[PDB]
């Protein structure tokens, strides 16, 4: 029972209350890719040692000649990290007086605005991590406004693999760049264990996947076929698996012994220009797919777990020297009863020990 | 860092290049030398007979290859030693050498070769 | 060593100048820098707003108290960070500079004191 416009006298209903959440999207987090590594200082190293191996040069026997293998190598690498601090205040004159939406002539209180204070800093801080782990699966770990914390194909001394699909051309051997993109992980790999090629995450964006699954070549090899993945994959729905931050069911398609799945996320930062996740910085093409391709977790086992993130302490009065967290909230009251402070802070880095195994994939020609 | 990556740098060289030595109770293919300058040497660089490493155009002088690895800021090597030793005479080394710029490896080799010191191949 | 002693140095000050500043949650006395290439900075030095130290007759040209230690060649702090910072604005200091050669104090203490900074005795 609220005033009815055009008059003060009358009266009207107010019924209830429409709310319109921005999207937002969490399947890198929720992959569980990501290793937590709480750390205590704000800089960790790591060692490089590697070997190499040589053929024998036959020697005769007479002139007692031999051969020599070269030492190891060994190297150390250091590792900064980014700190998020986000600031929020609560005033009395935006509750004094301010009327409650949804409600008729009830009031906002400070319990329900710090609320939803905190819920959009946790938001916030969520969507920047996942952000974060994307750019760190692409291999360079780039902030929102564009600087550079860690490359880690030059802190390895590494080069980036791409493998160009070219999808377009009906001709192409989809199995030819599946095969490389498979055994570039096993040849790369270097862990002296047993690689599987074929336990990998290939994240692919809209265009890709529609070009992909369009291919003549895939849908007539799948049409001609009496099996319920093929009647599922051509005539059925394509939205197996899923749980992502906004579509209950996400895209996937399998083809050889990979799957490819559809990752349609995206934020924006201050500045307002949108940052695609699953993107190359620099291809903008438009009719151009990219994809990105990186090692599952059960491929070079537990024991060699290649991505992690760290986390240490806030610069405050009694964290120092702490184990990291994921994030830290803290309640200041301004003096003279004149409102209260809120701050978050979360000092994290992902990174990746193999960078050589996160391939890039494309849709176009070389 | 601002430039990307932060490389706090390579091990350096160990004292594994040594295959074969005439070994005798004092040491008969190990020479010493006095540090010369502020110079800052390694294992498998080629010095001249004053201590200081063998640069383009005097190969012909290769006197021995530093087998120790030295600090110039410290005047002490990586042992805690206050000189600097060297193989000059009947030994057996591998390929590894830390060779200056601009500097020819065979003339080096031969004028090693002619003091008696050998060199291995390395895979 | 050579000279008898292997002086490894002294330990970089600690951020311990700061006694009094005005603590705001956008960090109201604090300033960012970007560092100047190949250039060490240390707790105490003073900066000019371009960034480098006040050199001699400069004095007048006082922007700020740095209180990190970066590394130049690293390009990072000893904190890890990116940029160096640097006390300007109003704050409390302990009576600790590390003024430059033919640099006077009372200058630089002076062009300070406009700012709002003020520097506690220590004995």
């Amino acid at each position: 029972l609220t005033n009815s416009e055009k008059s003060r006298f009358f009266l009207a209903d107010l019924t209830g209350e429409v709310q319109s959440i921005p999207n937002t999207y969490g399947y890198i987090s929720g992959l569980g890719l990501f290793r937590s590594a709480p750390q205590t200082q704000t800089t960790f190293l790591m060692d490089l040692t590697d070997w190499d191996i040589s053929l024998l040069d036959a020697v005769d026997r007479t002139s007692r000649k031999a051969e020599t293998s070269a030492p190891e190598r060994v190297r150390q690498i250091s590792f900064p990290m980014m700190y998020f601090k986000e600031v929020e205040s609560i005033t009395p004159d935006e509750i004094q007086g301010v009327r409650q939406p949804g409600t008729a002539n009830e009031l906002t209180t400070e319990a329900v605005v710090r609320a939803k204070k905190l819920m959009k800093i946790r938001t916030k801080f969520d969507i920047t991590r996942e952000f974060l782990f994307m750019q760190a699966l692409k291999g360079k770990v780039i902030d929102a406004n564009g600087v550079l914390y860690a490359d880690l194909y030059k802190q390895f001394d590494v080069t980036k693999k791409t493998i160009y699909f070219d999808l377009d051309n009906p001709n192409s051997d989809i199995d030819a760049h599946i095969e490389d993109l498979r055994m570039h992980m096993e040849d790369e790999a270097k862990t002296g264990t047993v690689i599987n090629g074929e336990e990998i995450h290939i994240v692919v964006d809209r265009t890709f996947f529609s070009k992909l699954i369009k291919h003549p070549k895939i849908r007539d090899a799948y049409l001609a076929q009496q099996t319920p993945l093929a009647w599922q994959q051509i005539t059925g729905s394509l939205r197996t698996g899923g749980t992502d931050g906004v579509q209950a069911h996400m895209n996937r398609f399998y083809y050889g012994g990979v799957v490819f799945v559809q990752y349609n996320g995206k934020f924006k930062d201050k500045r307002g220009k949108t940052h695609t996740l699953v993107s190359i910085d620099g291809v903008s093409d438009t009719n151009v797919g990219v994809g990105h391709a990186f090692p599952n977790v059960a491929m070079l086992g537990e024991a060699n777990n290649i991505f992690e993130v760290a986390y240490a302490p806030c610069p405050k009065m009694g964290y120092a020297n702490t184990l990291g967290q994921e994030l830290y909230v803290f309640e200041y009251e301004k003096d003279r009863d004149e409102g209260i402070d809120f701050e978050a802070h979360s000092y994290m880095l992902p990174y990746c020990t193999r960078p050589q195994l996160l391939v890039d994939v494309r849709s176009d020609a070389e | 860092a601002y430039q990307g990556f932060t490389k706090l740098g390579e091990r350096e060289p160990l004292n594994d290049i040594i295959l074969w030595e005439e070994i005798t109770p004092t040491g008969h293919s190990r020479k010493e030398y006095a540090p010369v300058a502020s110079t800052e040497y390694r294992v498998g660089e080629v010095l001249k007979a004053d201590g200081s490493k063998v640069a383009a155009g005097q190969e012909a002088q290769a006197d021995s290859v530093c087998i120790v690895n030295f600090y110039a800021d410290l005047q002490l090597s990586y042992h805690g030693q206050l000189k600097v030793v060297g193989i000059y005479r009947d030994a057996e080394l591998k390929d590894l050498l830390k060779l200056e710029s601009g500097v020819d490896a065979a003339a080096v080799k031969s004028a090693l070769k002619a003091k008696g010191i050998d060199f291995v191949p390395t895979g």
